């Protein structure tokens, strides 16, 4: 498992560190969209912070399944159910939570289960891409004294049945 | 169970009439032609929204079968065939802080026929529209509580199938429903079977916190479908 | 079901890179005198530093080939000599030295005419395996300012010289340029590192751009789009 | 064990690459000096102490076995002896209160060379001091996280042997650490064998309360100490 740079923001080369975590804050409201991002490794580049994404980046073709491990570093006191659902190649991400439910989706809560772990059933590289999609089933439900806003870790990796096919050599300068 | 977000279940689930819904058998089912059973593809959670619960509402109700008429498969597969029966699996989850409080009464009301005003005198031999009679899956807002909004007094509803949400102690209730009706099979557009009954009983209360309103997530699932006529 | 030998070390490692580009021209400053000595590393083939960081600890044979031209690609009829010199003994000052003649570092003689000279070198280091990383001093003591330079240096990944003569006595006929080719055989890998993702600023020496730094990847407009 | 703090210590141990610490063996010891095995005066519990994590914080790392070279009786037979050779029992502990939030990844690193700015073009072919490159007790303080100071990417960190701090789940990370270098025998205070790294990722925050710095200590012990020539 590696961190997956889900969110992007390059200009503030001071704190680029904002790119490994999900903000999530009660100023949001049901249904309202969090985060999405793709399921091809390969390609830029939200993937290239694993360290799958880039050493496929010397590979050329390839296939298997692969698990994206979603980790909550809110409070203990903080609660509310998030939506995680996958949306196979072909086919736009569903216009609304609801559209997201119809699909493989899984229902995430902060209260007890800290980490989920989704499962991305198959892709291969036989030349879309497939979209994990997160949504708010809730409000973010915070007491007095806590924080409004938390952050989410992404750690993504691929399984046993995983395989890279042909090899390639990638942009990176000497000297 | 396409995604368990485990809440370890719990002695909250209440048979509905000591009843577990089953397969209308066809010595029981007055049927020739072979009932469709449809799988699992339907059987699936199916997890309405999140209403929000502040200390102003009075309560939602669901519609059953109408709250999922037209969402997905199953409504799909409701639609298109003359004839249902079915059963459910309601699973209402509230998750609040434990500095909130309040209390809500998930309840099954069968045949919940709604009552609505006629007059401040009772001028109107009017009739309930559309909408109010079958709000489906965003559910309908009670407007008068302490009468079930059918001349019916909510202080002797839990006579009906019940589960206490105590923020103090739970989160979770959990209700299974067996297909209750005079008839064997019925319409699922016309005769909604029972409704979904919600209401705060002990009224939702905070100091200003950082949150003033608990949501309220619906999720359910069908536990014995059958369908019969096609198209 | 598959196979996972092309994702084994070997395969990721076992072809023939470019890691040397010697010019002997007949004027110029670039080679004066006629010979070069050529310090042996595994860089040259440049996309190979990043691969060959992946890991702390490696180790492997090597088998160096030898593709000598004109600059125009013609092939002329000079007798060249590739001479291998060991660690630790001493490389040639000039083309009259001794060191030509001194066998106990190995050397080869092709004519240009003859196809590429081929030759395998075994593992050299006195350690049980190279590094690419030596968190700290090589020395054993004292204080001085100037021992910074000898920081992060490993000198027992001295896999030793080649050096190429044309041969003498008198100077060549013809205008020479030597291609030499390395690849990997039996590679052993060990701790592995997260992999390179700013550009290279030295050698022997893993700094960055402070005031540039990229991120790892390309970035987007915001979160929720595509 | 001086004194053992119950953690209510679960499968939170981590092995460095699946091999516990061992001493070498007489047949990989290449020597026919007498090798001194230490045995409990230095293998004590030895606690660094507490560096304070605020939201601005961005990290900080520890060489070993440079940590502790001037440490106690283990930092005597350090600098005394020639050879040494030793695992470690990394326990990061971060206390704070159930209010808070944040997440540390402590990670341990094998030669964690390091790389610092040069210039912002690298006008300088210049080094790191001693005093950054071997910081000792105090641990020294990263200025560039994304990059691990070395050219590095953190998001990567993670394949190196690791331990997630997330306060809503955890306060104890416990890495053991076998030794890991080419010879089996190098210097103590010249080549640190691997580096212990923590950096909040997720960065701290909190309501302002009565307290804004989290506590995080660090405590450890050699686990097979193991040295030979003397002075």
């Amino acid at each position: 498992e590696t961190i997956l740079e889900v969110n992007n923001v390059p200009t503030n080369a001071t704190s680029l560190m904002e790119r490994l975590r999900f903000p999530v804050s009660a100023q949001a409201g049901k249904g309202e969209l969090c985060a999405v991002f793709r399921a091809d490794p390969g390609r830029s580049g939200p993937w290239q912070s694993t360290l799958l994404g880039q050493l496929c980046g010397y590979y050329t073709q390839w296939s298997g399944s692969l698990e994206v491990t979603f980790m909550f570093t809110g409070s203990f006191m903080a609660t509310g159910k998030m939506l995680i659902a996958y949306t196979p190649p072909g086919g736009p991400l569903p216009k609304d939570r609801a559209t997201a439910m119809l699909g493989t989706h899984v229902i995430w809560d902060f209260g007890l289960q800290s980490s989920v772990t989704l499962v991305i059933p198959w892709i291969s590289n036989t030349h879309t891409t497939g979209l994990v999609s997160i949504w708010y089933q809730t409000n973010y439900v915070v007491p007095i004294g806590a924080p409004n806003t938390a952050y989410i870790i992404a750690l993504a990796a691929a399984q046993k049945n995983f395989t890279m096919q042909l090899c390639k050599d990638a942009s990176d300068i000497l000297q | 169970g396409n995604s368990t977000i485990t809440t370890q279940e719990a002695a909250n689930i209440i048979v509905g009439y000591g009843e577990w819904p089953s397969y209308c058998s066809d010595s029981d089912a007055t049927a020739v032609d072979k009932p469709t059973r449809p799988d699992v593809s339907v059987n699936r959670f199916y997890t309405l929204d999140t209403k929000l619960w502040e200390k102003s509402s009075k309560g939602w109700y669901w519609k059953f079968p109408d709250v999922l008429t037209e969402t997905g498969v199953f409504g799909q597969n409701a639609q298109f065939h003359y004839l249902y029966r079915s059963g459910f699996c309601i699973h209402v989850q509230c998750n609040a802080s434990k500095f909130h409080q309040g209390a809500l009464l998930v309840a099954v009301l069968p045949e919940y026929v709604i009552g609505t005003v006629a007059g401040g005198t009772g001028t109107e031999d009017s009739h309930p529209p559309y909408k109010q009679t079958q709000p489906g899956a965003d559910g309908f807002e009670l407007q008068h509580p302490y009468v079930l909004d059918a001349g019916i007094p909510i202080s002797q509803l839990t006579v009906c199938p019940h589960q206490w949400i105590n923020l103090r102690t739970n989160n979770c209730a959990t209700i299974i429903v067996p297909y209750i009706n005079a008839l064997p099979f019925d319409s699922a557009l016309n005769h909604c079977n029972f409704g979904l009954l919600v209401v705060p009983i002990s009224p939702l209360d905070y100091d200003q916190g950082a949150t003033p309103v608990i949501p309220i997530t619906i999720t359910l699932a069908p536990m014995c479908s059958e369908f019969a006529g096609l198209r | 079901s598959h196979s996972t030998a092309e994702t084994t070390l070997d395969s990721f490692f076992s072809r023939a890179g470019l890691v040397g580009e010697i010019d002997l021209p007949l004027e110029g400053t670039t080679n004066p005198n006629g010979y070069a000595n050529w310090d042996i590393d595994i860089t040259g083939y440049a996309q190979m530093r990043r691969k060959v960081e992946l890991f702390t600890y490696m180790r492997f044979d090597a088998e160096f080939t030898f593709v000598a031209c004109t600059p125009t690609g013609e092939v002329v009829p000079q007798l060249l000599q590739y001479m291998f010199v060991p660690p630790g003994a001493p490389k040639p000052d000039s083309r009259e030295s001794l060191a030509w003649q001194t066998a106990t570092n190995p050397s080869v003689f092709v004519k240009l005419s003859d196809p590429p000279a081929q030759v395998s070198v075994p593992f050299m280091s006195p350690a049980s395996a190279y590094q690419w990383f030596y968190d700290g001093y090589p020395t054993f003591g004292e204080h001085k300012q100037e021992k910074d330079l000898e920081y992060g240096a490993c000198p027992n990944n001295m896999m030793g010289t080649f050096s190429v003569r044309t041969v003498g006595t008198s100077k060549s006929k013809y205008p020479l340029v030597v291609r030499i080719y390395m690849r990997m055989k039996h590679v052993r890998a060990w701790i592995p590192r997260p992999m390179r993702n700013q550009n290279y600023l030295f050698k022997a020496n893993p700094n960055y751009a402070g005031n540039s730094i990229k991120p790892t990847g390309a970035s987007r407009t915001a979160i929720t789009t595509l």
